[PDB]
């Protein structure tokens, strides 16, 4: 029977029931309130006793008039799930807002999910490649990985993160994942454009990839249930079709910010900075539910937005915690004009150990990472005396490092308009090869500004003759 | 010449306003400030009927 | 006349209805009220005290209603009478709203009497989804060069404008819609942008400084202005965006290209500090509160180039923001550039050191702006970026010897950065900035010594005029920079380069 | 559930009252005990009114509750619990105000309605007959629920009257008309 209540409250969109009825629904059960909107989801959190629950409402407030019925739709909002996800964009609710029309479902699936045990989980050790050169050298991937960006802005996230969807999702043929989590509705308009134009999703057949979009302008508590949702489809894909997923969230900042913003309106006492005393549990259910299984491997991006770009910050510091890689992109390097904007001495992989990627890549890593240390030590010295004021052997491994930086720098095919250069994927092998020369000084005798913004070192020389003319 | 033309239609409003403030301190003095409330009274009869 | 307006509307006063209306006030100060009552109301209502102000039901609690007041405390006091108006805030929007200052009531502080407006509409609308939402394709054109080449606007966009305070921090827009003045004075409504100027947090005066320029300039007829001035309260500059990008909306909604000036968003944030302290909700980072993302993001989201079902609205926005004292990792503009489509950084340093209007090129972005742009402005200012990103390089660096290569690249940067000002409204014509820019890049500058650089652009265009107006007709027209108009162009140019 | 939710002004104490009273359907032997103890207790002035004043001990409380009930022998008995709780809940000043939050909570369930006259000045005792006439005629008066209609004499109220009553108003008072003049004829 629908468990009838009242609104008693409606503060913010953390509307209070007081079901009149002596059923009282569990915590985490779904409410459907009828609205001239339709109906308005919501969703129990705390029972806040003498039969009134305190309820998140996962759709707009407004409107509300204090006291209507409520009915108990119960346990968690069960969104629908298939092969038939994929070419779809779904809401929280699992509304097709690409208006494909219904999604042919055949197991509807709780939103809430209890994270894979330890003993069931599978620890991969595949290298997955980028041909981002940067990305190569200094943070290799793995294949099922747990990949963490440090948001330039869009500006810097959405450019990031087209490139990867462009190489590693056409490096991949399984399932594949989007869920645009409190994101600009253009970014999702160009996305679909393009997805749809690369076939990716392909329409007159079936797609690869599902999406699930929420916008930046949708309610917090919307916000908060926006991942939890493709948390479900990669469990579908990861579990049932049991076979290998991809997976990109952005932003997960939104996600957090989420959160924060729902746990004072929720009363909790909301702990430094702002965020919620409940940021520890919520993003290890997270974090826990995108793991590797016997089941799945999901190779799993995640973006968060820097908070004031401070990485100190707490949000970042928990998401710090739960990533197999990380890649962390700062405005500094992106000012020197190097795109990508990673910076090179933040930027680490469980997969950078020495005999995963071989001594020799390991090797030249290494000097590039003392190299650069010492450049970034002296960067002081020079900036406050003058670069002819540093030791003769210093002020070669400066102006050898000085090219190195430059070098970092590699055009990218989807963003090849924004750039204004024609992008580049180089091969893994090749970058080894490329910075081990510049290491060893072999072709440092050719302009700096050659390095700069070209890929591979064969550029390089070629754009040295191109710099001679 | 348009310009000052408003400004004088304005002037003359804020002119007719005083006056109508005036005009409230003599209703208020006037018993018909008792007389008048039969009259709410019998309309406020009609209208709640008509509720 | 006045007696017979007067007398219409003392006609106009007739009757009250009976209906749910009233709560009483208790507790109240702090510029929020707790009303006993008002048993059934809807959320987010409007309701009319009898103080005779109105305000806006935020939290329905068990058995009391908290009313914010929109609007002087000074008025309302306790057991006063609150009356329902029974409707969720809405706001009058229509067409008649063009060329008439209201403030944010939308009493007609142009006070050219009651305003003709089609509808009233909700002051929070959610923004258009992915369907509904067409990749922009006509530009916005400032008539300041590197604002229209080095940063390329187009509709719907979401084109951020940072920088610091009253460095002219108004002119940047107004110039923007001063030089489309023409555009919009056209006779094609796919021309036609109506441009909202939202004023919030400035002095009264300093408005009328805007109103009485843009009257000067006979801008008035195309534009709103809505005011929500420093003095005005913060409730009512809280609502003050949100209610202007209602307005904006049915145009948008007409599908009739506009566009929205939000100045200042900063003193937005600032309100809705304010607003959060006194509900005493609890503060987030620099004191702002935490659902200040959720602010300005429902703000910014509902400016978009609309999808041709819609009927290809656009709802340009162009948010201003005012950095304390550039503080570029500041909670408040951070939160803003993330929202937002690119960035106008606006070198304040610069600025002071004689550059009107400064640009930082490095911290101007535009995510999506270079499309729009169209394809002589593509192709006259193909590669003027790198160009002065490589001047930016070469000034850099040249802080002693400098190489002939490198001496070549100062001359011109040096001289195009001096071809890059403009003279603080005056902005210059659409189709005048495509020669200027072939000259530089076509490297006919080059050789213009520094002091006449003035001088060059004048003459060159009263040049270019009175010896063929026709070239600048057909790129007038054509838009596209063919391949005998670029070198009649070259040929031309070179000849006003010779006298 | 229990007519009108009260609560809050220890309103809790008076739901429960009602609620536990009403089931043993002796609400209004209650209300009228109630009544009748708290009038001897305002009619018992001299330190029964200002020994309503808090400082008492727990036990010295619950010696003056057994007083309460050495005064009259004709209490509810979930009334005489209710002396105890609001003994070992240490207030006492919250009594009075329990006994008229259940006094209205009580009428509810007698289903009488109140409402509310205001005028500048009292007015006739004609008009507040047609008046009481007319309201419980119309509809505003609802089917066998029984107004009990006040004048009050508010003189803020500038002329006129204003009918209050289920939430439900109409101020055609000269104040708010006058109000609505001035704004009209300063547009």
């Amino acid at each position: 029977t629908p468990i009838t209540g009242k609104v008693t409250a409606v503060i913010g969109a953390i509307v209070d029931v007081h079901f009149e009825q002596s059923e009282l629904p569990a915590i985490l059960n779904a409410l459907e309130i009828k609205t001239p909107q339709g109906k308005l989801v919501l969703e129990v959190a705390q029972h806040l006793g003498e039969n009134t629950v305190r309820t998140i409402a996962m759709d707009g407030t407004e409107g509300l008039v204090r006291g209507e019925k409520v009915l108990d739709t119960g346990g968690p909002i069960s969104v629908p799930v298939g092969r038939e996800t994929l070419g779809r964009i779904i809401n929280v609710i699992g509304e097709p807002i690409d208006e494909r029309g219904p999604i042919k479902s055949k197991l509807r699936k709780p939103i809430h999910a209890d994270p894979p045990s330890f003993a069931e989980q599978s620890t991969s050790a595949e290298i997955l490649e980028t041909g981002i050169k940067v990305v190569d050298l200094l943070a290799p991937y793995a294949r099922g990985g747990k990949i963490g960006l440090f948001g330039g802005a869009g500006v810097g996230k959405t450019v990031f993160i087209q490139e990867l969807i462009n190489n590693i999702a056409k490096a991949h043929g399984g399932f594949s994942v989007f869920t645009g989590v409190g994101e600009r509705t253009r970014e999702g308009n160009d996305l679909y454009r393009e997805m749809k134009e690369t076939g990716v999703i392909n329409l007159e057949g079936e797609s690869k990839v599902a999406l699930v979009f929420g916008q930046m302008n949708e309610p917090p508590g919307a916000r908060a249930r926006v991942a939890l949702t493709g948390l479900t489809i990669a469990e579908y894909f990861r579990d049932e079709e049991g076979q290998d997923v991809l997976l990109f969230i952005d932003n997960i900042f939104r996600f957090t910010q989420a959160g924060s913003e729902v746990s004072a309106l929720l009363g909790r006492i909301p702990s430094a900075v702002g965020y919620q005393p409940t940021l520890a549990t919520d993003m290890g259910l997270l974090q826990e539910r995108i793991t590797t299984t016997k089941k799945g491997s999901v190779t799993s991006v995640q973006a968060v937005y820097v908070p004031a770009d401070d990485l100190t910050d707490p949000a970042p510091a928990t998401t710090f915690a739960h990533l197999d890689a990380t890649t962390v992109l700062s405005r500094g390097i992106s000012e020197l004009g190097i795109y990508p904007a990673v910076d090179p001495l933040d930027s680490k992989s469980r997969l950078l150990d020495a005999a995963v990627v071989g001594q020799e890549h390991y090797d030249v890593a290494s000097k590039v990472q003392e190299t650069l240390q010492t450049y970034k030590s002296l960067q002081d010295i020079i900036a406050i005396l003058g670069m002819d004021e540093l030791s003769e052997q210093d002020k070669l491994t400066v102006e050898r490092a000085r090219k190195i930086q430059r070098f970092l720098s590699q055009p990218f095919a989807v963003a090849e308009v924004f750039t204004g250069i024609p992008g580049k994927l180089v091969r893994l092998k090749d970058t080894v090869a490329s910075f081990k020369a510049v290491l060893e000084g072999k072709y440092d005798n050719i302009p700096e500004h050659a390095f700069y913004m070209v890929g591979g070192i064969e550029d390089v020389v070629a754009k040295a003759e191109k710099l001679a003319a | 010449w348009v310009r000052y033309e408003a400004s004088l239609r304005q002037l003359e409003q804020r002119q007719l306003a005083k006056s109508v403030i005036s005009r409230v301190q003599s209703e208020l003095g006037n018993p018909k400030f008792q007389e008048k409330v039969l009259q709410q009274s019998i309309s406020e009869i009609e209208q709640l009927l008509s509720k | 006349e006045v007696s017979s307006i007067l007398e219409e509307r003392i006609k106009g006063v007739s009757d009250e209805a009976n209906l749910n209306e009233t709560g009483r006030v208790l507790a109240v100060g702090d510029g929020i009220a707790r009303v006993f009552g008002l048993n059934n109301i809807q959320a987010e209502e409007l309701v009319e005290f009898s103080s005779g102000v109105k305000g806006m039901a935020l939290n329905l609690e068990p058995g009391q209603v908290g009313i914010v007041l929109f609007g002087s405390d000074r008025l309302v006091k306790e057991g006063e009478l609150v009356k329902r108006t029974g409707n969720i805030v809405d706001v009058p929007v229509g067409p008649g709203l063009l060329g008439r200052v209201v403030d944010a009531l939308g009493n007609p502080i142009d006070g050219k009497g009651p305003i003709d407006a089609a509808g009233r509409s909700r002051a929070q609308v959610k923004a258009p989804g992915i369907l509904p939402r067409r990749s922009v394709h006509e530009p916005v054109q400032t008539g300041l060069k590197a604002v229209d080449a080095l940063v390329p606007i187009g509709r719907g966009q979401r084109e951020l404008i940072i920088g610091d305070r009253q460095t002219g921090k108004t002119a940047v827009a107004l110039d923007t819609i001063l030089n489309q003045k023409r555009w919009n004075n056209g006779s094609d409504e796919s021309k036609k942008l109506y441009c909202v100027y939202v004023a919030v947090g400035q002095k009264r005066s300093t408005v009328a400084q805007l109103v009485q320029t843009l009257e000067q300039h006979d801008a008035m007829k195309y534009s709103i202005i809505v005011a929500a001035t420093a003095s005005e309260a913060a409730p009512l500059q809280y609502l003050a965006p949100f209610t202007a990008a209602s307005i904006g909306e049915w145009f948008r909604d007409n599908g009739k290209h506009a566009l929205i000036v939000y100045d200042d968003l900063s003193k937005q944030a600032v309100a809705y500090r304010q607003l959060s302290l006194l509900l005493r909700r609890p503060p987030g980072r620099e004191a702002y509160p935490g659902d200040v993302f959720y602010l300005h993001s429902r703000l910014l989201e509902r400016a978009a180039k609309l999808s041709e079902k819609e009927g290809s609205g656009s709802l340009t926005a162009l948010p201003v923001i005012e950095t304390q004292g550039g503080d570029v990792s500041a909670y408040i503009p951070t939160n803003v550039i993330s929202i937002t489509d690119g960035q106008i950084f606006l070198e304040a340093e610069l600025f002071y050191k004689g550059i009107r209007p400064a640009i930082n090129v490095g911290l101007s972005v535009s995510r999506v702006g270079s499309a729009a742009q169209v394809k002589a402005l593509k192709q006259v200012a193909g590669s003027l970026k790198l160009f002065l990103a490589q001047y930016r390089e070469v000034a850099a660096f040249a802080q002693s010897d400098l190489d002939a290569s490198t001496k070549q690249t100062l001359v011109r940067g040096e001289r195009l950065t001096q071809l890059l000002k403009q003279n603080q409204y005056s902005p210059l014509a659409t189709e005048e900035q495509v020669p200027l820019i072939y000259a530089g890049v076509n490297g006919h500058l080059d050789g213009i010594e520094l002091s006449r650089i003035g001088e060059f652009e004048s003459s060159f265009l009263s040049y270019l005029k009175s010896n063929h107006n026709e070239l600048l007709t057909e790129i007038r027209e054509k838009g596209e920079l063919s391949k005998e108009l670029l070198a009649s162009l070259k040929s031309a140019t070179e000849s006003f380069v010779a006298t | 559930p229990p007519p009108v939710r009260l609560f809050g002004v220890e309103g809790t104490y008076a739901t429960a009252l009602y609620q536990a009273a009403a089931k043993n359907s002796s609400i209004d032997a209650a209300f009228q005990s109630l009544q009748k103890v708290e009038s001897t207790v305002k009619k018992n002035p001299k330190l029964g009114h200002l020994l309503l004043n808090p400082a008492l001990s727990l036990k010295d409380r619950n010696s003056v509750i057994d007083a309460i009930v050495e005064t009259h022998k004709n209490l509810d008995g979930y009334v005489v619990n209710l002396l105890k709780v609001l003994s070992e809940n240490n207030r006492l000043g919250c009594f009075e105000k329990i006994a008229s939050d259940f006094g209205v909570l009580n009428d509810a369930h007698n289903g009488l309605l109140k409402g509310t006259v205001t005028s500048a000045e009292p007015l006739d005792p004609k008009s507040f007959k047609r008046i009481e006439k007319a309201l419980s005629a119309s509809k505003l008066v609802g089917q066998g629920k029984s107004l009990k209609l006040e004048n009050v004499v508010k003189p803020e109220i500038k002329g006129g009257l204003i009918v209050e009553l289920g939430d439900k108003t109409v101020d055609l008072s000269i104040s708010t008309k006058i109000q609505k003049l001035n704004k009209v004829l300063e547009d």
